[PDB]
RNA sequence: ACCCACUAAUAGGGAACGUGAGCUGGGUUUAGACCGUCGUGAGACAGGUUAGUUUUACCCUACUGAUGAUGUGUUGUUGC
RNA sequence: CCGUGGAGCAGAAGGGCAAAAGCUCGCUUGAUCUUGAUUUUCAGUACGAAUACAGACCGUGAAAGCGGGGCCUCACGAUC
RNA sequence: AUCUAAUUAGUGACGCGCAUGAAUGGAUGAACGAGAUUCCCACUGUCCCUACCUACUAUCCAGCGAAACCACAGCCAAGG
RNA sequence: CCCAUACCCGGCCGUCGCUGGCAGUCGGCAGAGCGAGAAAGAGAGUGGCGCGGACGCUACGCCGCGACGAGUAGGAGGGCCGCUGCGGUGAGCCUUGAAGCCUAGGGCGCGG
RNA sequence: AGCCGGGCGUGGAAUGCGAGUGCCUAGUGGGCCACUUUUGGUAAGCAGAACUGGCGCUGCGGGAUGAACCGAACGCCGGGU
RNA sequence: UAGUAGCUGGUUCCCUCCAAAGUUUCCCUCAGGAUAGCUGGCGCUCUCGCCCGCAGUUUUAUCCGGUAAAGCGAAU
RNA sequence: CACGGCGCGUCGCGGCGCGCGCGAGCGAGCGCACGGGGUCGGCGGCGAUGUCGGCUACCCACCCGACCCGUCUUGAAACACGGACCAAGGAGUCUAACACGUGCGCGAGUCGGGGGCUCGCACGAAAGCCGCCGUGGCGCAAUGAAGGUGAAGGCCGGCGUCGCCGGCCGAGGUGGGAUCCCGAGGCCUUCCAGUCCGCCGAGGGCGCACCACCGGCCCGUCUCGCCCGCCGCGCCGG
């Protein structure tokens, strides 16, 4: 007998991809490699991004890459994202970028090769730099999904500013008894 | 009974719903029995056009659409007149003909 | 089952000590609060503007809010299986620095006087509280008298 | 797949994952959105608040279409041509400007959000925000109104 | 409970307030009725009154009796 | 003359109160308009009640100030 | 008061009637009642207190043959 | 002195942790290490005969150390557990005997 | 009071231990017992509370027997105590 | 019309891991629900191989109280 | 006595401590074992129609243990209920909606589900294609009951006691922040000069996502106050 709790004995995180398709799995074959038989803790991540989900690897726009790119200091070094590189259009000057990413969007792609940088994957990544020197490891904004305005503290609660599920917005949803101090109590 | 959180929904099945469903296991088949018709009427009517008559240019009515142009459903009298065709004629010789339709512009 | 009328069972709580009635000595009115003082809570029957509910009654917290009469503090209240950091005003009247506090900050100020004094000197210096360590060995002097018996006393009933 | 479902595993334990103190009987709390105000009034009020009640003005034969009005910004403002317009009116050095028409593209209103490059545009919609304007006035270029 | 008589004495109790597939069914306690009190009424009354189907054992055990079994080689007589 | 409250403060009780919170006069209507925050039951939701503010119009006083109901603890009510 | 040795029964009176009473009928009453009660004569196995006899069964045999019920089953005392 | 499923030592199963180790099978074109108390190069350079060497590695694999293992209601994972039919595949099986059924026979798996 | 900039590490009690955070969510909402405290009751294997631990959900050694007591909590085995 | 049932009865293979509640508030609510609480699953952000925090514990300081006890030569 | 060379020995207190050179930090073999988990390079018998082995499984005996399951229940072996036995059948399914988590494609877009074109037709009622068939849905903008309105700004030259035009720069700030950059110093062997390449590392940078906080902007509403515009100078508009 032993005064001890099995609640959080095992952990929860996540050993290899759920996914089951065969070149992410190489991938993460060659990064497992990489991360254990380097020190360098850049591939460490690397390798833990990929194994995470899709909502966990949410996607880069390009005027957030410029934008975290643009800071002082990063010049010419080698932008890597484990998501997907979307294209955004309210931008209109683009520099020369070195991108490295799992996919990238078709016009993305175009937008990047006419400006005249370079599209690199994680692979030819592994050949350039082992260790990832001169790497800039960003991400996209992971609470950007519509999910987490309703998280949270409830509506209908003092200073909660939490979106409720309502099947349709309009006058007769959900606007009149906990909404206003005119009928009832207002939070 | 609500769960902790969700939507409050209302499905509209408190009548006798499963009497009253349309099936749509003749798609195909409806398909293809009018596309027969379709080619039938196309031979039919030998050297004419398939599509039918030709149909006249209109402005749909509506705040949302008035910068669309469809297909009406026929050419008015006033159009006919002034183009010089006869109302009996041009339906016969292939001219889709409405008398209700106005000419404001 | 019970009431739950704001003043139930303060009878003791909020009264006057004894021989301490009437008016309020002002240097607890002609006391500073600035922003962030550790403070202490004590109910004062003599005034009822602005008196704390007797659940805060005896609890220290932390001054956020300075008023014209009154001060606003943030304090921990345990509700069933957690603690909520909640703010209330009360009048000055039922509050007073707290002490524990300035003995804490004191020893700061003399440790860091210490620590900046032999420094140049080069000496080790104990900062630390240690604990009370046990009794170390020393020397009993007889002074040429034997120490005297000690024997229980006999029963015999007092009543 | 019924292969992959919880049922499958639940065979042979009597309850079916329901419990044996509290069966599963038919519809303890009553069917549908029963007991708004009286039994689930606590649930209705901390998740959807303003459920009960009436506010605002009613509206008979109302229809979409007298209201429709789509909308667009002025970071997407030099979406609704091609690039090569926007470069030549770049380079161009006549100072002539282009001509983007939103009425056209299906859009009403132009309401103004982003940044514009600094180029003239002479934008032609139907409905103009006053943040909109001063930002075309701003940049340099013309605002004109169609009906 | 009370009384009459005898007697030697007419002591007190338990056993699912022993005992209904043992009896009886007078009483409680269905449905029919009557009276008194209560209720506007249907009706109520630890109030009174009258009439109101009491099912089954061949099973197991227990118990009462009746064959028999058990070892002494087989049987029989007399016996403890 | 003595008188620490042994009286009174609308009401139950408890707390509190002496150049006052009691008694008597003077003047008044902070029992007024308004947005937020907080406490009490609490799920930390409403109602009710209460507490500090802030912004105007005022009352009172020589003034400092005090006052947005009753010395405090109770006297009250969603949707349509 | 009578009836008996003895009477919570019956009958006849008494009436302060918990709560009798006049077509929600009061009182009486010949004849009648598979109506409800008490007493007396006669008669008797109802009983003291049981016994014997007859017929059909039960019993055994030939033939023919179900059903109720059945967790497993079936010797007791005490303990829990 | 006696003994519990408790405690100590040992074996075995499984779970969890080390988000541990292994692509270095680098071979006559080679030189067999990265267990060793001390953050980091068996560092590269310039001047004063016999032809030879086990296993491995379904990486969703293999290997090494520790700790731990009760369970109703309930939750989750893995089943090379099982039943029926469909798309593939086994140059599958079968009148020299399929399915099904019976068995004091030989076995496997903790179990289905 | 808020801002900037600058200097100070002997990390200022003991002991122990990785921590924080977010979604979705079943069952439950009849309880009972014991030391101590305690209300009603003559009292009860009665009725009602506070703290902690148990039983329920739990087998094992002991109390002959036993939901709760004493010891001790459990993978399959050998040895020792 | 397979009417409704907050009420009985039943609810079909194995192993592995985790593991409860009969309590709070509201309800014509008291054999039932909703809501907190207790559970599981899925993760994620970092961490060590100078330092961060945390604790059903103690220590050093500092406040809080009106029970056990005691008192009536002190108030009631 | 886990003492053992020679020196230059102050590297020194008076010698011991304790430094600098000595082809420059390379002596080799054998052997025994209380030494990173057992071996014997030790043996003996009995084997053809009566004997050898067969955990389990068939039957039987013995010692210990051992109450009949399912169910409701605080509590079941219960003097609680269902159950004589056997075979077969037998109960969380399908549709719609919603939420969240996961896998895939595309991505500020996305989706032909309806229709049409494909010599209709074993499979094929499938599959392919439409792109001027994206009507349309969801998303890209919110807010207000409604009329409606509808999402940054920061610096210099031109009249600080600037009216007001240009030159610009551009979508905040603080704290914490995985990673990356730099890097004082530091990683060896005859010495010595002197490199290359790679690893270490004080401190210092740029700081992802995310959290907290402070500002800013959009819509409704309240308070205060001034200014500006004109096709119609007003109960106008900003
Ligand atoms: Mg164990
Ligand atoms: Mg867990
Ligand atoms: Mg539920
Ligand atoms: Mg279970
Ligand atoms: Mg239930
Ligand atoms: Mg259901
Ligand atoms: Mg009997
Ligand atoms: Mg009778
Ligand atoms: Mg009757
Ligand atoms: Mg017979
Ligand atoms: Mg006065
Ligand atoms: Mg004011
Ligand atoms: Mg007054
Ligand atoms: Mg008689
Ligand atoms: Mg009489
Ligand atoms: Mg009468
Ligand atoms: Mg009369
Ligand atoms: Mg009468
Ligand atoms: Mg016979
Ligand atoms: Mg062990
Ligand atoms: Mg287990
Ligand atoms: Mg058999
Ligand atoms: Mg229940
Ligand atoms: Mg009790
Ligand atoms: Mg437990
Ligand atoms: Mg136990
Ligand atoms: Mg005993
Ligand atoms: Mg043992
Ligand atoms: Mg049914
Ligand atoms: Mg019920
Ligand atoms: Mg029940
Ligand atoms: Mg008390
Ligand atoms: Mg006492
Ligand atoms: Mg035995
Ligand atoms: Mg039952
Ligand atoms: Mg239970
Ligand atoms: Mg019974
Ligand atoms: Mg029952
Ligand atoms: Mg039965
Ligand atoms: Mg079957
Ligand atoms: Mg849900």
């Amino acid at each position: 007998g032993v005064d001890i709790r099995h609640n959080k004995d095992r952990k929860v995180r996540r050993k290899e991809p759920k996914s089951q398709d065969i070149y992410l799995r190489l991938l993460v074959k060659l990064y497992r490699f990489l991360a254990r038989r380097t020190n360098s803790t850049f591939n460490q991540v690397v390798l833990k991004r990929l194994f995470m989900s899709r909502t966990n690897r949410p996607p880069l726009s390009l005027s957030r890459m410029i934008r975290k790119m643009k800071l002082p200091g990063r010049e010419n070094k080698t932008a890597v994202v484990v998501g997907t590189v979307t294209d955004d259009v309210r931008v209109q000057e683009v520099p020369k970028l070195k991108v490295c990413a799992l996919r990238v969007t078709s016009r993305a792609r175009s937008r990047i090769l006419k400006a005249g940088g370079k599209i690199l994957t994680f692979d030819q990544l592994a050949l350039d730099s082992p260790k990832g020197r001169g790497t800039v490891l960003l991400s996209g904004p992971r609470k950007g999904r519509e999910v987490y305005r309703h998280f949270g503290k409830a509506p209908g609660t003092p200073h909660s500013h939490t979106k409720p599920y309502v099947r349709s917005k309009g006058r007769k949803f959900e606007r009149a008894r906990g909404r206003r101090a005119s009928r009832g109590y207002k939070n | 009974a609500p769960s902790r959180n969700g939507m409050i929904l209302k499905p509209h099945f408190h009548k006798d719903w499963q009497r009253r469903v349309a099936t749509w296991f003749n798609q195909p088949a409806r398909k293809i029995r009018r596309r027969k018709a379709r080619q039938a009427r196309a031979r039919r009517i030998a050297p004419r056009p398939a599509a039918g008559p030709i149909r006249p240019i209109v402005r749909c009515p509506t705040v949302r659409y008035h910068t669309k142009v469809r297909a009406g459903r026929g050419f008015s009298l006033e159009e006919l007149r002034v183009a010089g065709i006869h109302k009996k004629v041009a339906r016969t010789i292939g001219i889709s003909v409405d008398p209700r339709r106005r000419n404001k512009s | 089952t019970n009431t739950k009328g704001k003043r139930r069972g303060t009878r003791y709580m909020f009264s006057r000590p004894f021989r301490k009635h009437g008016v309020v000595p002002l240097a607890t009115y002609m006391r500073i609060y600035k922003k962030g003082d550790i403070v202490d809570i004590k109910g004062m029957g003599t005034v009822q503007k602005g008196m704390p509910h007797k659940c805060y009654h005896g609890k220290t917290g932390r001054v956020y809010n300075v008023t014209q009469h009154a001060v606003g503090i943030v304090v921990n209240k345990q509700v069933k299986g957690k603690i909520l950091a909640k703010r209330i005003n009360v009048r000055i009247e039922h509050i007073k620095h707290s002490k524990s506090r300035d003995s804490f900050l004191k020893r700061v100020k003399e440790n860091d006087q210490k620590k900046k004094e032999a420094k140049e000197k080069g000496t080790w210096v104990q900062l630390k509280r240690q604990p009370a360590p046990p009794r170390e060995a020393h020397f009993v002097r007889t002074n040429g008298k034997e120490p005297e018996l000690l024997e229980p006393i006999p029963y015999e009933f007092m009543a | 797949p019924s292969r992959l479902r919880k049922t499958r595993k639940l065979r042979g334990h009597v309850s079916h994952g329901h419990g044996r103190i509290g069966k599963h009987r038919k519809h303890p709390g009553g069917r549908g959105n029963a007991g708004g105000m009286h039994h689930h009034r606590i649930n209705f009020d901390k998740y959807h608040p303003g459920y009960f009640g009436k506010v605002g003005m009613r509206h008979y034969h109302l229809k979409r279409n007298q209201s429709f009005c789509p909308t667009v910004n002025l970071d997407k403002l030099w979406t609704l041509v091609s690039e090569q317009t926007r470069v030549n009116a770049a380079k161009n050095k006549t100072g002539a400007a282009p001509i983007i028409d939103v009425v056209r593209s299906g859009y009403y209103k132009v309401l103004g959000k982003g940044k514009l490059p600094k180029q003239p545009v002479i934008v032609k919609a139907k409905f103009f925000s006053r943040r909109a304007e001063e930002k075309i006035k701003g940049v340099g270029g013309a605002c004109v109104l169609v009906a």
